[PDB]
């Protein structure tokens, strides 16, 4: 028994429609997307950021193992 | 103009509910129904057979236990609720078929 015992609440009403009243997917462009983007723009600079940073040392450190697999010339400079 | 009996334009019926919560208040009400076809039909004459059948009760009918209507039995075995009533409200274009009962905060599902 888990439905009855939760919480004491008073003074709240609700409303709402039976599923065959009403829409599946309401307003996809007044209200959807819009908010689509809203949350996309609150959370980028807070997730974006640190996986940009993963990139770059990624970058780096790929690049420049294989810069060190090339030959410096200037070990044979003096070799004739 | 003054002779002639207007007629009103008709109410949509809508499937949903409102809910009311007050756990304040010592017993719940709840009511449900679909809609019925408004005083000129003739089916309202079955309907009201129909609940008749369900019937009604309240925890003072003497007959308990042994009531003829399912639901009061059930009531009367489960100690379901404390009254509940069918109803087959007409109107002139419409009307509303359905039950209410009052039950204990912690009966209303089973009641149900």
């Amino acid at each position: 028994i888990h439905f009855g015992n939760l919480a004491r609440v008073r003074h709240i009403i609700t409303y709402s429609l039976s599923p065959f009243e009403q829409r599946a997917i309401p307003n996809i462009f007044s209200d959807a997307l819009p908010n689509v983007w809203r949350r996309f723009s609150s959370q980028v600079f807070k997730v974006a950021p640190p996986f940009l940073g993963a990139y770059l040392l990624y970058s780096w450190g790929t690049q420049e193992f294989e810069r060190l697999k090339r030959k410096n010339p200037a070990d044979y400079e003096n070799d004739q | 103009k003054e002779d002639a009996v207007p007629i009103l334009p008709r109410c949509r019926f809508t499937g949903s509910e409102i809910r009311a919560r007050d756990d304040a208040l010592p017993v719940a009400h709840v009511a449900l129904a679909v809609e019925g076809p408004g005083w000129a039909d003739p089916d309202n004459v079955v309907l009201h057979v129909a609940n008749a059948i369900i019937g009604r009760y309240d925890r003072t009918f003497g007959g308990g236990k042994h009531l003829s209507s399912r639901l009061a039995a059930l009531a009367v075995e489960h100690k379901l609720c404390h009254s509940f009533q069918t109803f087959n409200t007409s109107y002139s274009d419409t009307g509303l078929f359905g039950f209410h009962f009052v039950a204990d905060p912690l009966s209303i599902d089973d009641m149900m």
